[PDB]
């Protein structure tokens, strides 16, 4: 009722980049090449056996994460030697470690501990005293290098916190120099109103897709939300798989006129899918022979290449997860986004939030960020935004539905080699 | 004996039904658990709402997987009993060293064996053939190995297929024999 | 060959040369380990109690193999899925026990002995055809002569094998073996030698096979003991392997109690005297023995 009678349909709630006309048109995915970013590491494309984690394996994965990031930072900063975190230090020493909270609550400036890696510290921890640090921004699981002293052997006092070093951007090949600008419409779940299971917002978005004919449509989960009031109280008369199959058929068949490449990203809130992160791609739907080349069932997180433009995307609410734990000396979202980019992982928070199941071997294998993406799609319960963080266009299109009321989606234009202005324009628009 | 039993609320009467075996009752009065509601005044058959049973089973499996991946650790020392989500990299020969007392090992609150046994139990409470062979007696087996229960057998097979599918994706739980023998 | 099978397990008997490469579950690991430990302990107990050639030994060993579901009989049908499963069991369990039984020389010897015994039994249950198949699959190359060569040396073969009739000989096929393996036959001149090979008809052969097996197995155990540090770090498998060898797989005392209440006064007196002096004259012995029989 409330959604159907909305009056702000099509309103542009946020804008960035070159001004464009009131109407956006795309190439219908004609001269479009969508693939997974070809990096050294193989992508997650199939289910991996889970529910069996050895504490030793988790220890090894965390330790190697710290060690690898510290090695890269040491080469970049020309640091001579790292020192064990636990040992006393009367003079200033450089220490590599990861941040954490001394208790189970939320991190605060008086509850910070630094845990070293196995190579340099035997995994030992030390309390941290942030009284002598003038500026800082710390979240649990953050790999840091600090110059400080430990006079009592019991409390590390940092004096310098080395800044993060983001990965270099992608240097596109000339193969896509002559390709036109590409239009991407991105939306995130939930796709149905809190009190309905009819997917009205999804129908409106599909109508928008057919109207504007974008080159890529990135749909992020959930598609059958686990927190939907109907799902939790067991009022559904059909199986979860059937509802999800109906939703996917609606999406794929309804986009036939647009000829738009669909990129489907699962969510941890998908009640019908495996609850593990990194999430494998959906595998319960077989597109018809006429839609096989258009539909891309990708994994969470995903690094996509679109005519040379690298788009990073994750369904996980990274900003909400890290905002609850980040502590700063004095834009918060920009700080968190820079933290994500500099840590070079799509989920650097450790321990994770209570709402995400992390398989740490798969996390090690499939969460490293190959490069710094040209566009980074990070849907969040927080407010929509389009930010420029260290040259990367971070887009939060919100969620298509916000409770009983309609939500928002985003549309942006990407061209490889433009001007670094790989993102010509971007807009958060209302549904 | 330490596994949670399958709780299903009747859609009609709303009374909880606890399922711990494929079959309920003794002798010729034995029938599959999902044939009749636990409330005598209730005539609703849970086998009618098998879609709801499937959905509740999937939700329960999600709940147990979430419990396992929460990664809660408790100190084995009675005088410490420190409970943390964070796994420290400082290990003794027995496992992670508790950072509250620095003298005892942290044990998983919900180990992999617990989740594996829970999934195996959910498979057990829907294993028609196993119940017939092992649990059920001779006269009861004869009474249950006839018609009038074929539909219930098919529905139970479908419900067991879900737990089998979940277990097929479990590593427990995996031993790589290549790493052992070289 | 249902879903994920292959030619990896041609024959029932094997020398256990190639380690398994699969990824198995912890439950499967434990089940296989314990089951083969039961099998080997049964082999040891039956060897102590009975003569290994005895029929009681064979019957009890067959019963144990059937109870634990291990391959013991051939099947001239094909590689049925169930059969495949059994063979897989055998192959994995063996190596698991190797990991369990390589830490100490004592243990090693024990393992070897039991394994040899089992192998011998299984060989004893192999039909000649199957036997040859086995001898081929492992490149043992113990003959098999052609029919044409057999006719070529017909008279020599006839005079070589004791008590072999013309037609019956025509119904038999020989094998070619290096003479270094037929020492016990050549030494008393009961098998023909031609160009360094003995022509042996279709009891002693098992011995040679076993010798080879034992050599291999000893070598393997040495290597396993050399590769122990890699396994000790896997806590999951440490409680099992480190302690598998010590893994569990009317009463006289109450008589005194009976003496309190049920025993008639005669037996009470006899029992009191017996426990006081640990000796009874003949009459007491007879009376008390008959009562305890009763
Ligand atoms: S002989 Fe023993 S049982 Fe019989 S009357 Fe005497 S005391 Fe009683
Ligand atoms: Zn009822
Ligand atoms: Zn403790």
């Amino acid at each position: 009722q409330k959604y159907g009678s909305r009056t702000n349909r099509g309103e542009v709630v946020t804008t960035y980049g070159e001004l464009q006309g009131t109407t956006w048109n795309g190439g219908s995915g004609s001269n479009t090449n969508v693939e997974l970013f070809t990096s050294l590491d193989e992508p997650l494309t199939k289910m991996y056996k889970f529910m069996f984690q050895k504490l030793m394996d988790i220890r090894e994965v965390v330790s190697i994460k710290i060690e690898e990031l510290g090695a890269s930072l040491k080469d970049h900063f020309q640091i001579d030697e790292f020192t064990s975190v636990s040992l006393p230090a009367q003079e200033t020493v450089t220490v590599l470690g990861q941040i954490g909270c001394d208790s189970n609550g939320k991190l605060n400036s008086k509850s910070v501990i630094l845990e070293g890696d196995r190579e340099h510290s035997a995994g030992m921890q030390v309390p941290v005293d942030l009284s002598e640090l003038k500026d800082y921004s710390l979240f649990p699981g953050q790999v840091v290098i600090m110059e400080g002293t430990n006079s009592t052997g019991r409390r590390f006092v940092p004096t310098k916190l080395y800044e993060g070093v983001p990965l270099p951007f992608h240097q596109p090949s000339k193969e896509f120099e002559e390709c036109p600008q590409q239009m991407v419409i991105t939306a995130c779940g939930p796709f149905t109103t809190s009190d309905t299971i009819t997917y009205d917002a999804l129908k409106d978005l599909i109508d928008i897709v057919n109207r504007d004919r974008p080159d890529i449509c990135i749909l992020l989960g959930p598609f059958l939300d686990a927190k939907h009031e109907q799902i939790e109280n067991l009022q559904l008369t059909v199986t979860f798989e059937d509802v999800f199959k109906r939703c996917l058929k609606m999406i794929i068949e309804g986009t036939r006129p647009s000829g738009c490449h669909l990129v489907i990203v699962p969510s941890l809130r998908d009640v019908h899918h495996d609850p593990v992160y990194p999430q494998p791609p959906f595998s319960c739907f077989e597109p018809a022979k006429e839609d096989k080349e258009r539909v891309h069932f990708v994994a969470d997180p995903c690094t996509l290449s679109v005519n040379g433009v690298v788009i990073g995307m994750t369904s996980t609410d990274l900003l909400f997860h890290m905002g609850a734990e980040e502590i700063s000396s004095s834009d918060r979202f920009s700080r968190i986004l820079r933290h994500i980019l500099t840590q070079r992982s799509y989920y650097p928070l450790y321990p994770p939030n209570e709402e995400i199941n992390i398989d740490y071997e798969a996390l090690y294998s499939y969460t490293p960020m190959p490069v710094t993406p040209d566009v980074f799609i990070v849907p969040s319960e927080l407010r929509y935004f389009i930010k420029d963080v260290t040259g990367c266009i971070c887009i939060n299109p919100g969620r298509l539905t916000k409770g009983l009321v309609g939500g928002t989606y985003a549309r942006f234009l990407v061209k490889s080699g433009a001007m670094r202005s790989t993102c010509i324009s971007a807009q958060v628009v209302r549904v | 004996r330490d596994c949670e039993r399958f709780k299903f609320f009747c859609p009609k009467c709303g009374t909880e039904n606890i399922y711990d075996n494929v079959f309920d009752g003794s002798g010729l009065q034995i029938e599959p658990g999902l044939k009749r509601c636990s409330k005598p005044e209730c005539d609703a058959s849970p086998l009618d709402y098998v879609i709801q049973v499937h959905n509740k089973l999937l939700l329960d499996i999600r709940r147990y997987i979430k419990k396992y991946y929460s990664g809660w650790l408790v100190c084995e020392e009675k005088t410490c009993q420190n409970r943390t989500r964070r796994l420290p990299l400082s290990f003794s020969r027995n496992g992670p060293i508790c950072q509250a007392c620095s003298k005892a090992t942290l044990r998983s609150e919900y180990p992999e064996k617990a989740l594996y046994t829970q999934l195996c139990f959910y498979r057990f409470i829907f294993d028609w053939d196993y119940a017939l062979e092992k649990v059920v007696s001779e006269q009861e087996r004869g009474h249950l190995k006839k018609k009038l229960f074929q539909e219930s057998e098919n529905q139970y097979k479908k419900l067991k297929s879900t737990v089998d599918q979940v277990l097929s994706r479990s590593g427990y739980s995996e031993v790589n024999l290549s790493k052992l023998f070289q | 060959t249902g879903d994920r099978k292959g030619d990896l397990y041609p024959s029932s008997l094997q020398f256990y040369q190639h380690p398994p490469t699969e990824n198995i579950s912890l439950i499967e690991f434990e089940t296989f380990a314990i089951e083969r430990l039961k099998l080997l302990k049964a082999v040891e107990n039956l060897g102590v109690s009975y003569v290994k050639n005895s029929e009681e030994y064979s019957k009890k060993l067959e019963l144990e193999l059937r109870k634990l579901k291990f391959p013991y009989r051939p099947l001239h049908e094909e590689i049925s899925d169930d059969v495949y499963d059994l063979r897989r069991k055998d192959h994995i369990s063996h190596f698991i026990l190797r990991l369990a039984y390589c830490q100490s020389e004592d243990l090693r010897r024990w393992f070897i002995q039991q394994e040899m015994d089992l192998f011998k039994f299984r060989f004893g249950l192999l039909t000649k055809e199957s036997v040859q198949e086995f001898l081929k699959l492992n490149d043992l190359q113990y003959v098999a002569i052609s029919e044409d060569e057999k006719n070529m040396h017909k008279e020599d073969l006839m005079n070589s094998s004791f008590g072999l009739s013309l037609t019956k000989m025509e119904d038999t096929e020989f094998y070619k073996v290096p003479f270094q393996a037929a020492l016990d036959l050549v030494r008393p001149r009961k098998v023909f030698l031609w160009r360094g090979f003995a022509f042996i008809p279709h009891k002693d052969i098992v011995s040679i096979v076993l010798n080879d097996f034992r050599a291999k197995l000893s070598k393997a155990l040495a290597l396993s003991a050399r590769s122990l540090p890699v396994v000790q770090s896997d806590e999951r498998l440490q409680p099992l392997l480190n302690h598998l060898s010590h893994s569990y797989i009317i009463s006289l005392e109450q008589i005194d109690g009976f003496a309190a209440k049920s025993f008639p006064l005669c037996m009470r007196q006899l029992h009191k005297s017996l426990r006081e002096n640990h000796h009874l004259r003949h009459g007491g012995r007879m009376q008390y023995g008959l009562f305890l029989k009763g």
